[PDB]
């Protein structure tokens, strides 16, 4: 903000907030996939025991 | 609708735009960041001068 005009500084941060938020989405979707496999492997152990 | 009239030099026309930093736009008059509308400027050398 200290090197660019505040009238259109929203444009550059918009390219930044979207990119930052988008990567947070990718990490969450990875956890959903992993949790499904663990739950599948948890029930198999719960059946063996 | 709002109308504001004044007479300015040719070297300080640009400072009316929002986000402009300068002498006339800091101590006399300036527009907010979310300004809506526009201005019309034309020579008055025939009459005002």
């Amino acid at each position: 903000f200290s090197r660019l005009d505040k009238v259109e500084a929203e444009v550059q941060i918009d390219r930044l907030i979207t990119g930052r938020l988008q990567s947070l989405q990718t990490y969450v979707t990875q956890q959903l996939i992993r949790a499904a496999e663990i739950r599948a492997s948890a029930n198999l152990a719960a059946t063996k025991m | 609708v709002y109308a504001d009239s004044f007479v300015i030099r040719g070297d300080e026309v640009r400072q009316i735009a929002p986000g402009q930093t300068g002498n006339i736009a800091d101590y006399n008059y300036k527009l907010p960041d979310d300004f809506t509308g526009c201005v019309i400027a034309w020579n008055s050398n025939k009459l005002d001068s």
